[PDB]
């Protein structure tokens, strides 16, 4: 059992969903029509990949996923795309009018019209579960749906499913691909509203991903397609422990124990390696030591920040492919005597390690080289607060003049919600500061 | 005098299975449950651990417990997986998430009654039940949290029976999660009150032995469990084979425990060997005696020279000169008499058993009640305090209904235990 239900909200959530589920299918040998030849138990099973796929009597493996967007044109492409047979039509939910980069419309005006239908379809997946573990929620910070509707959904999910675990993959805005001037507003509002209702959230800085595509894959002007294929690899690495089995395999929930010292401190920093082109990977093998050392190059992080100027509260290494503990231990011992790695004084310094022997996979016609071994580091660093600081500053610049605020007030919101949300962010920045101070 | 065995959680079931594997071979019992041995010594007291079944089949008096089916499914498909009574497999589905509270108060409380039904069913078959032995870790959720819950409830229903445990202590050198010191401290509190005998099996010591002594660059849990199964076989030898000394769990307790709370033992073993690595040279008796007393052979990462022995039980196995044994045993005490308390006369007792373990022509198992064990609890207390002073990772516990006060009490009681051990070190 231990089923996980994925919920993809808004354009960013949906399109990243497309990348992830395409990638999962290739990893598990699932065809676009949903058939899986290697799977001999027809109509059901207790295998590890069943945490993410349900099975029909006809042998179809169906994603435990819901796609939601307040406008139809993004999900329509799924309905008519390569993997359209993969999803039951009821898993793909669309309204007629989007939130127009407005949190208020996503949470209230437009969102309230479809929220009940969404919860009903989610309920239908959950009742098929024999032991539901929790939810994985994909969304942008900047969009009106990604911000507004997500926070509404997360609130409602806490009511309907109690303390059942809820994880986030949140797309943090970058100006190179930004769509709205008000994305700082939407970011602060959804972060404030979802904070109590999320157990663990993996932020993905679009600029971090943008830079990696430019620097490591030599993509002059990365598209969402370039970004999402890279993002899906990090997501795959994180969910791999749920979808595969193995002796040295460590469940994501075990890492979670280490990553979250306090409820509000639940934002791990992700760092992935190797990201390399076919051209460069040719006749060049990246060893365990090399990819592990790459995890401490800030250029490889999913979020722009400097952990070297912060303190660690946890360090997890999630390997996949040709990797054995001996090489990991050797690589770690080398790194600790050469990197700027400093822990807070109230936490142990040991690195927690997981290994999935299933090697990395790449999507056809993709920019990433196929490698024998990869690693995703999940660390809890005070430095990730830098991402909050940058967003909060941009928020302050506009809110001081109340720029664009009338678009929110016009949809029923009050200025008190802005100030309340900003105060919570200030407390959160202070929290990350407090945990880094030495004990008395 | 029957013993009821219980194994709880991942660690508990993994060493528990290995234990039944090892002693089944010693008693000539195959995975089918059939006897195929050449000595009658093997069957004389086989009733202590095994129930007799149809076709003269022997079935372990063992109860397997976990809050998830993973590890127990591995046991059932393991080497001697079929020997176990299938009805004695009692498992939940939710797991404990390395959380003491989940094992003790919520998830485990839901399952514990089912376990006690099996314990009770086994106990009434017993002609004269002497007690229980539990195998578990203290660093996780099930074995630590639910295991101590089981102990408390067994004591309620069998308050005049002996409770014994093999308790694996957590170590940062071999660590799954950061909250192991929390789980362990809460568990030690339970153990101090509700067991008569606890074998402290330190993962720190097991790691160091594998690395420093056995020259294993990167030891696994499988390697660590080679040492545990070897130790467990030895400390139960006097219970499984005919003899006059420490033959039941109560007489062992009366000889090993001068004060009720001070019942945490350091196990030792010689010769130390790694898996597969064949030994060709049999140790002399002086060598066995010297090694079994050396810190490098202790299964608890404590320096015995930093404390004093209250009581000692030693068991030599194999074909040897019992006169040479008594000579060497007397020499250790007479050469290092300072490390034995003078106010317990003749506190070292020795047994001998003709049957050696598998692969060795002779061996010695050590069971010491030393005040030096405080170093183990002090170590846990320091790791506990480092996090607790900032109330770090506590939300995992308060979320299951626990209050901070309960941590404070557990902390205080373990520090009391430490000071009690210190009291007799300077007597
Ligand atoms: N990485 C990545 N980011 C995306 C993608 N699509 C949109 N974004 C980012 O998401 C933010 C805009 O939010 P959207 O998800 O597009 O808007 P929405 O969720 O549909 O909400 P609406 O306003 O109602 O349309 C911008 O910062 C974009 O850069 C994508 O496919 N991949
Ligand atoms: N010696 C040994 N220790 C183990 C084993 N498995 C887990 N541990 C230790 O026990 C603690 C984890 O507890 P675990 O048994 O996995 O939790 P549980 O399944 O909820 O009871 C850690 O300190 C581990 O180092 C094992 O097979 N052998
Ligand atoms: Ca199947
Ligand atoms: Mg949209
Ligand atoms: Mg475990």
């Amino acid at each position: 059992m231990r089923e996980c239900i994925s919920i993809h909200v808004g354009q960013a959530g949906v399109q990243i969903g497309n990348a992830c589920w395409e990638l999962y299918c290739l990893e598990h040998g699932i065809q676009p029509d949903g058939q899986m030849p290697s799977d001999k138990t027809i109509g059901g099973g207790d295998d590890s990949f069943n945490t993410f796929f349900s099975e029909t009597g006809a042998g179809k493996h169906v994603p435990r996923a819901v796609f939601v967007d307040l406008e139809p044109t993004v999900i329509d492409e799924v309905r008519t795309g390569t993997y359209r047979q993969l999803f039951h039509p009821e898993q793909l939910i669309t309204g007629k009018e989007d939130a127009a980069n407005n949190y208020a419309r996503g949470h209230y005006t437009i969102g309230k019209e479809i929220i009940d239908l969404v919860l009903d379809r989610i309920r239908k997946l959950a009742d098929q579960c024999t032991g539901l573990q929790g939810f994985l929620v994909f969304h942008s910070f900047g969009g009106g749906t990604g911000s507004g509707f997500t926070s509404l959904l997360m609130e409602r999910l806490s009511v309907d499913y109690g303390k059942k675990s809820k994880l986030e993959f949140s797309i943090y805005p970058a100006p190179q691909v930004s769509t709205a001037v008000v994305e700082p507003y939407n970011s602060i509002l959804t972060t404030h509203t979802t904070l109590e209702h999320s157990d663990c959230a993996f932020m993905v800085d679009n600029e971090a991903i943008y830079d990696i595509c430019r620097r490591n894959l030599d993509i002059e002007r990365p598209t969402y397609t370039n970004l999402n294929r890279l993002i899906s690899q990090i997501v795959s690495s994180i969910t791999a422990s749920l979808r595969f089995d193995g002796a040295l395999n460590v469940d994501l929930t075990e890492f979670q124990t280490n990553l979250v010292p306090y409820p509000r401190i639940h934002f791990p920093l992700a760092t992935y390696a190797p990201v390399i082109s076919a051209e460069k990977a040719y006749h060049e093998q990246l060893s365990v030591a090399e990819i592990t050392n790459a995890c401490f190059e800030p250029a490889n992080q999913m979020v722009k920040c400097d952990p070297r100027h912060g303190k660690y509260m946890a360090c997890c290494l999630l390997y996949r492919g040709d990797v054995v503990p001996k090489d990991v231990n050797a690589a770690i011992a080398t790194i600790k005597t050469k990197r700027s790695i400093q822990f807070v004084d109230w936490c142990p310094t040991g690195f927690k390690v997981g290994i999935n022997y299933q090697p990395p996979t790449v999507v056809p016609g993709g920019d990433l080289a196929k490698v024998q071994r990869a690693v995703c580091m999940l660390s809890n660093t005070t430095a990730i607060a830098e991402a909050w600081a940058r967003l909060d500053h941009k928020f302050d610049l506009m809110y001081a003049k109340r720029a664009f605020v009338h678009w929110y007030v016009g949809e029923g919101m009050e200025e008190g919600e802005f100030s309340e949300a900003r105060e919570d962010m200030a407390a959160l920045e202070k929290d990350y500061e407090e945990v880094g101070v030495d004990s008395v | 005098r029957e013993i009821v065995h219980i194994q709880a959680g991942q660690c508990g079931n993994q060493i528990g299975a290995k234990f039944w594997e090892v002693i089944s071979d010693e008693h000539g019992i195959d995975p089918t449950g059939s006897y195929h041995g050449d000595s009658d010594l093997q069957l004389e007291r086989i009733n202590v651990y095994y129930n007799e079944a149809t076709g003269n089949k022997y079935v372990p008096r063992a109860i397997l417990v976990d809050l998830e089916p993973g590890t127990m499914d591995s046991v059932r498909s393991g080497p001697f997986g079929q020997i176990f009574r299938p009805d004695n497999f009692v498992f939940g589905q939710s797991g404990a998430g390395n959380n003491w509270a989940k094992g003790h108060y919520t998830e485990g409380a839901e399952l514990v009654d089912s376990v006690l039904d099996v314990v009770r069913k086994e106990s009434e078959s017993c002609d004269c039940l002497q007690g229980f032995q539990l195998t578990h870790s203290l660093g996780g959720g099930t074995g630590s949290g639910m295991g101590t819950l089981l102990i408390s409830k067994i004591r309620e229903e069998y308050p005049d029976r002996i409770m014994n445990t093999f308790s694996v202590m957590p170590s940062p050198k071999v660590s799954d999660t950061v909250v192991e010191p929390y789980n362990a401290t809460l568990s030690v509190h339970q153990l101090v009150e509700n067991t008569d005998e606890t074998y402290c099996i330190d993962n720190e010591a097991l790691y160091d032995i594998c690395f420093r002594t056995l020259k294993l660059t990167t030891p696994t849990y499988g390697d660590l469990n080679h040492l545990v199964s070897a130790t467990m076989s030895g400390v139960t030898t006097c219970l499984r084979f005919p003899g006059q000394l420490n033959a039941d769990l109560r007489k062992l307790a009366v000889n090993m425990v001068p004060f009720p709370r001070l019942h945490f033992f350091m196990p030792g073993f010689a010769p130390l060997t790694s898996r597969g690595s064949q030994q060709y040279r049999a140790l002399t008796v002086p060598e066995l005696t010297q090694q079994m007393f050396d810190s490098k052979n202790m299964m608890a990462a404590c320096d015995p020279r930093h404390g004093r022995y209250l009581t000692v039980a030693a068991i030599f196995r194999g074909r040897m000169s019992m006169k040479e044994v008594d000579e060497q045993m007397l020499n250790v005490q007479n050469k290092n008499s300072s490390y034995f308390v003078e106010w317990i006369p003749n506190n070292v007792k020795t047994a001998v058993c003709d049957i050696p373990p598998r692969g060795l022509k002779m061996s010695a198992t050590f069971i010491g009640n030393s005040t030096a064990i405080q170093e183990l609890f002090k170590r846990i207390s320091e790791q506990f305090t480092a996090m607790f002073r900032r109330k770090a990772f506590l939300h995992w516990y308060t979320g299951e209904g626990m209050d901070e006060m309960e941590f404070t009490e557990a902390e205080s009681n373990m520090n009391d235990l430490v000071s009690e051990y210190q009291q007799y070190q300077d007597a």
